């Protein structure tokens, strides 16, 4: 045979890359998961190159992230494509994420590569935390202290892991340098679940759109999507360049360019973007140990999604009202995000309770029972 | 080796899908064919009609949520207003 | 013909790769930076240091 | 209808097929992709 | 030479638009003027402002001379 | 009002896609600092050779660093002594510590400029409109605590920031007018420069990696509809086979 074939390593290779075979119409949604996994190494690559200039300590923290924009060599081009490469990080995630929910990915047989991925997704939202405690800018330490002060709600038990997370009575250099030291490992364990991850996807494949089989019309990986996982490369690279030669600062937050006061609170303390709607979530409750609960929850009811769907089709591509509500939750959660941007303040606290309760019920109360008009539809209809 | 489980793909040559009888293809070699042949007639008249078709599935669902944000936004600020605090001793 | 001396062999075929891109390093960068300095011309510090005369 | 039959590719074929045209077109787009890329990873 | 902005300020302030934001700017002045003569404002704790009003006029002058203003400037 | 009134948009210069800093405005920027600003803030991230080839000539700035004293090692028997300060030092701030600051401005603590404009919400356009946002006089209902001056731009209104700029308080090297509004439209690009001196080079790569990568964007479709175009046009026939078998 051949020797791609025959060897030990290049044989996993073949298998992976080379000769796998894909459904033959897949379309450019499937493109979302190679444009993580180049992510993941310009984080990593970017990461490494930019540690070797990087001081942990309280007292040099916020000053060595200077010395690497003025000083280093391209030092600017290394810190503005690692900060918005983590923000590019989570807008294909999502797109992945939501993919994956309209097309029914998460049924049988792949509920394993359903929940791998929440726990690949978890991961992530720590170490973009992780790494931004890391700056210690202003936002960052407030963002420390309201975060990890979040588990002494847990009762009897609470005040010991707080004290014993922080390393001691609040956020000073014992924190941050064991939050650098964890940011530098937890990729390594990311990307050892994302081995994980391919390893559950190769034993049934990738989906395709119509929700139908797709053993029957196979080509290749090579020659066949490695030129058009291509084209979207040079589309992202080219977004990304934008964002970072034209407007580097457009996505972040002009308050963590303050070094971090233990003093002097900022006028509004909101988190990042892509954790911005679970900050309504959290707040939406008017008790602190239930905001827990519901927060996590949020991530945790995804995880039922394969048991309520009652559907004998996967996706909602043939179903008028199943795809129907789907961008009232896509939206509904675009407004999530929307009242958390804006302070506490009438009437954003109402709103902050129908549309939290909107997004839970979807799971639980409109999949399951549209699903099932759906199915009796579909057989009336026919017979 | 060790033995392995079920699963729902094999590879080339047992893919594990129905035996097909009866079906024949025809391809010609992209050497011989010219490439963005009909690139303009699909940037207009195809994109058009998958519009069309799937535009109602998206705007409905984002016309009932511009009105509502909309409605609260223009309602807080009369709230916040000099002429609306009255009403905001009541809900405050 | 033009096919037999450029891309028949793999081994010339990537030569005039690289010498082609050997050349294009020089010449982009040298165009795109006189258009530049070109295109904001009285504001270099070159302009303003020629002022002081 | 007959299998020896084949089906009406016209509007995608073209007029004149000269292979060495032909490839030499295809090659020099690939070696343009190729060269501004060793730019780039440069 | 005179600065750039408030000459070309003046200009925007006595304008059909600018005039009637001005004016609605001195009504409420004039009532809150009469206001904070009353006996017993002190300690009445709701006191009445124009800032509704003087961001509308200030807010209208910037709209209008924000583009003007830079070619005069060197 | 507790928002801050919003700044509007103004003209400046090095916005677009292909613009550069004025370099004549950086270098008259720099004069009305030293003798305006000094006084009260500081520029603690900025080296002194930064400033060579971009506002001033070598040996002009060889001359500026050495008007100010620095810290040397100590002698033979260990005893502190001064130095004059070179181009790899950096720029001093006015005050020692942060308690004699505090005690100069009336307990307000006033920031390092070195990152401002990347630090306060509205950019550029919020340090200009705010010192030339001063009314002569608070508006009609509000009366200010003592030693505080009302600006509406300020978010809360409130602010410990005076007035410094007036009319002819600089000469120009250059014979330019000295009004307020040219001196705050010159001070907001000096301190963007110092806030991001690679301003110009990052925009002059960025056309270079964008005319690379659009032109290697278009040339991957072609290169993937040529490969895919056996996959494109491949015509199916189906037949059913007869129930003999
Ligand atoms: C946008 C719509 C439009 O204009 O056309 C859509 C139109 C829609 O066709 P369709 O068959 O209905 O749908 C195609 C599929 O959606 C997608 O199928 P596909 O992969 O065959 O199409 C590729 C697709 C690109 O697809 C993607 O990359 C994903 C879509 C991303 C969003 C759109 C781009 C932003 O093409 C574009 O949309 C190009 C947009 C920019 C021009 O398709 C085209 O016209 C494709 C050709 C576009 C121009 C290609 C030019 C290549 C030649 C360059 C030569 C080298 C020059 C530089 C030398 C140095
Ligand atoms: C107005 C829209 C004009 C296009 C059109 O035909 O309208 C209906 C058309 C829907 O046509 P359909 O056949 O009913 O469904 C599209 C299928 O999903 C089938 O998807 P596909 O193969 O057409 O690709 C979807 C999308 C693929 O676009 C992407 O996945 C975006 C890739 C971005 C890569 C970099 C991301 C960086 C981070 C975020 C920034 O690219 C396009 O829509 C190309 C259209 C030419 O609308 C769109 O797909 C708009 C997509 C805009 C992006
Ligand atoms: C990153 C560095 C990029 C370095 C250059 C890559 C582009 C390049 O050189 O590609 C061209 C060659 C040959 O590519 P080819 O498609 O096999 O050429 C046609 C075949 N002839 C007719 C010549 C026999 O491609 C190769 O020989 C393989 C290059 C693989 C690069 C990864
Ligand atoms: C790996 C992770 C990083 C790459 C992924 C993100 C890409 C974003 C844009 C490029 C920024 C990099 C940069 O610095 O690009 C700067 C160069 C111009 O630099 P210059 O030649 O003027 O001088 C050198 C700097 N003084 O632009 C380009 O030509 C970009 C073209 C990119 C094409 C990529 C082709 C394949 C790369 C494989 C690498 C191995
Ligand atoms: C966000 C993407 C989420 C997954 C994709 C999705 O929801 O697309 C749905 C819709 C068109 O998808 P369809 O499967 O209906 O396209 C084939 C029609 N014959 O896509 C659209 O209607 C356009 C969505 C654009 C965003
Ligand atoms: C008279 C002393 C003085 C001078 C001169 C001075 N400032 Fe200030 N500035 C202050 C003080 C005091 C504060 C703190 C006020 C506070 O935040 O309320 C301050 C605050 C600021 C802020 C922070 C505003 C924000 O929203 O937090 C900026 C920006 C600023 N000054 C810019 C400048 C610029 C630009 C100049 C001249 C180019 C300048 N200052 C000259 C005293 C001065
Ligand atoms: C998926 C992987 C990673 C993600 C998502 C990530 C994300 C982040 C983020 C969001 C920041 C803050 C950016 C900012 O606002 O300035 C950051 C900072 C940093 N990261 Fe990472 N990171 C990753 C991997 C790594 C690795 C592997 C290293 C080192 C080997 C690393 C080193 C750093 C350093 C030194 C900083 C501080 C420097 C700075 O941003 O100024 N990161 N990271
Ligand atoms: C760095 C992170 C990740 C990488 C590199 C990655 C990579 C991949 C790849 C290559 C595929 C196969 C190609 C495709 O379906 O598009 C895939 C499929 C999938 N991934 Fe991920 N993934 C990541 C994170 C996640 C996360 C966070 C989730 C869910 C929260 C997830 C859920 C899925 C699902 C459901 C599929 C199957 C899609 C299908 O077959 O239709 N993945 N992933
Ligand atoms: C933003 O909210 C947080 C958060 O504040 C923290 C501390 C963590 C946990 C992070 C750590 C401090 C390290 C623990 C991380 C691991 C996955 C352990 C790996 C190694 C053993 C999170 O996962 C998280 O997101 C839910
Ligand atoms: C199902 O279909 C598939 C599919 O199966 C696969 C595999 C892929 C491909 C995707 C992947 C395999 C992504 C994989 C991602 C990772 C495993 C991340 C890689 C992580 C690392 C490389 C670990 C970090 C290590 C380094 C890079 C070290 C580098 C060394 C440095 C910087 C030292 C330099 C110093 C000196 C002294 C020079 C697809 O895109 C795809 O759909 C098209
Ligand atoms: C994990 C990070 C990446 C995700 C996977 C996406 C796949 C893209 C990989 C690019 C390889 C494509 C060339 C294949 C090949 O060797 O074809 C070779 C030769 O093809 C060529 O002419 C090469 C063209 C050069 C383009 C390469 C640019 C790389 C851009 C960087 C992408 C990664 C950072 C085989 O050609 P064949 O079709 O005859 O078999
Ligand atoms: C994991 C993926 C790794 C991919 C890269 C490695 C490919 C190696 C191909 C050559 C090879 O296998 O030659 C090996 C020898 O390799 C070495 O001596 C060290 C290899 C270290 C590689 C470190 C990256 C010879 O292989 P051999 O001739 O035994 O063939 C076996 C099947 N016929």
């Amino acid at each position: 045979m051949a020797f791609r074939k025959s060897n030990v390593y290049l044989s996993l290779v073949n298998s992976y890359i080379i000769d796998s075979p894909q459904p033959s119409s897949i379309n450019y949604w499937w493109n979302m998961g190679s444009l993580l996994g180049l992510c993941l190494v310009i984080q990593i690559v970017t990461g490494i190159f930019m540690a070797m200039h990087y001081s942990s300590n309280i007292e040099l923290a916020f000053s060595s992230v200077e010395h690497i924009m003025r000083d280093v060599h391209n030092g600017y081009i290394l810190r503005y494509l690692h900060a918005n490469g983590a923000s590019f990080f989570f807008m294909v995630m999502f797109m992945h994420m939501a993919k994956g929910l309209y097309y029914g990915s998460y049924r049988s047989p792949r509920v394993t590569l359903w929940n791998v991925g929440v726990i690949i997704f978890i991961l992530t939202i720590a170490t973009a935390f992780l790494g931004y405690c890391c700056v210690y800018g202003q936002m960052s330490h407030w963002g420390a202290t309201v975060i990890t002060n979040l588990f002494s709600a847990i009762p009897f038990v609470g005040n010991d892991i707080v004290s014993w997370l922080w390393g001691g009575f609040s956020v000073s250099n014992p924190t941050i340098q064991r939050f650098f030291a964890l940011h530098y490992l937890v990729p390594f364990i990311i990307a050892a679940m994302v081995i994980m991850h391919l390893m559950a996807l190769h034993i049934h494949g990738s989906s395709n759109p119509l929700g139908i089989t797709g053993n029957l019309d196979r080509i290749p990986m090579h020659s066949y999507f490695i030129f058009k996982d291509l084209v979207t490369v040079f589309l992202f690279m080219l977004i990304l360049a934008l964002f970072v030669f034209y407007s580097p600062n457009t996505l972040g937050h002009p308050d963590n360019y303050i070094p971090g006061n233990p003093l002097v609170t900022p006028a509004s303390i909101v988190p990042e973007w892509y954790l911005l709607p679970f900050y309504a979530i959290l707040r939406s409750i008017p008790d602190k140990l239930l905001g827990v609960i519901t927060m996590f929850a949020a991530i945790l009811v995804l995880l039922v999604l394969p048991f309520t769907d009652r559907s004998v089709v996967r996706g909602n591509t043939f179903k008028v009202l199943s795809k129907f509500f789907f961008f009232i939750f896509v939206f509904n959660f675009v407004l999530l995000g929307q009242i958390g941007a804006c302070h506490v303040e009438v009437p954003y606290v109402l709103m902050g309770q129908i549309a939290t309760f909107i997004y839970f019920a979807y799971f639980l109360i409109i999949v399951p029972v549209i699903s099932t008009i759906e199915n009796v539809l579909f057989y009336i209809g026919r017979v | 080796g060790p033995p392995s489980g079920k699963t729902y793909m094999g590879w080339w040559g047992h893919m594990g899908g129905p035996k097909q009888k009866g079906i024949t293809s025809y391809a010609v070699s992209p050497y011989a064919q010219k490439p963005l042949q009909g690139i303009f007639h699909n940037a207009v008249f195809n994109s058009f009609r998958r519009f069309k078709s799937q535009f109602l599935y998206v705007l409905i669902p984002a016309g009932i949520y511009w009105y509502w944000w909309k409605n609260g936004n223009e309602y807080n600020e009369f709230l916040y207003s000099k002429a609306g605090r009255e009403e905001l001793e009541r809900v405050n | 013909s033009l096919y037999k001396t450029f891309f028949k062999r793999n081994a010339v075929f990537v030569g005039t790769i690289f010498a082609g891109a050997f050349v294009f390093q020089t010449v982009f960068d040298t165009a795109i930076t006189s258009w530049y300095e070109n295109h904001n011309k009285g504001k270099l510090w070159k302009d303003v240091k020629a002022r002081i005369a | 209808k007959s299998t020896y039959r084949t089906p009406n590719f016209d509007d995608v074929l073209k007029e004149n097929n000269d292979a060495d045209k032909g490839r030499s077109y295809a090659y020099f787009m690939v070696g343009a992709m190729g060269l501004l890329s060793s730019a780039g990873a440069k | 030479v005179t600065d750039q902005l408030e000459d070309l300020r003046e200009h925007f302030k006595n304008t059909e638009e600018g005039k009637a934001l001005v004016h609605h700017y001195e009504e409420c002045a004039e009532r809150v003027k009469i206001q904070q003569q009353q006996p017993g404002y002190a300690d009445l704790e709701h006191k009445e402002d124009c800032v509704e009003e003087f961001f509308h006029l200030q807010h209208y002058l910037d709209t209008a001379t924000a583009p003007r203003l830079f070619d005069k400037l060197k | 009002a507790e928002h801050g009134l919003h700044a509007p948009a103004y003209a400046w210069s090095h916005n677009g896609p292909f613009e550069t800093f004025d370099h004549a405005s950086i270098r008259r920027g720099y004069q009305v600092y030293r003798e305006v600003c000094a006084a009260c803030h500081s520029l603690d991230r900025v080296a002194w050779r930064t400033l060579v080839g971009v506002s001033h000539t070598n040996e002009e700035v060889r001359n500026m660093a050495e008007e100010f004293e620095y810290d040397d090692e100590p002698d033979e028997q260990g005893n502190p002594k001064k130095r004059p300060g070179k181009l790899s030092d950096y720029i001093p701030g006015p005050y020692p510590n942060e308690q004699a600051a505090r005690a100069a401005n009336q307990g307000a603590l006033p920031p390092d400029l070195s990152l401002i404009v990347k630090a306060r919400h509205g950019g550029c356009d919020y340090i200009f409109s705010l010192l030339t946002g001063y009314p002569d006089e608070p508006p009609a209902g509000v009366a200010l605590p003592p030693g505080s001056n009302y600006n509406p731009y300020f978010p809360g209104g409130s602010i410990a920031m005076a007035r410094v700029l007036f009319d002819d308080m600089v000469e120009y090297e250059d014979g330019t007018p000295a009004t307020t509004s040219q001196m705050a439209k010159d001070v907001t690009t000096f301190l963007n420069w110092c806030a991001e001196p690679e301003h110009d080079e990052r925009k002059r790569l960025g056309l270079k990696t964008v005319i690379i990568l659009s032109s290697l964007y278009l040339l991957s479709i072609w290169v993937k509809k040529f490969k895919w175009a056996g996959i494109k046009t491949r015509k199916f026939v189906f037949n059913p086979p007869k129930p003999r078998k």
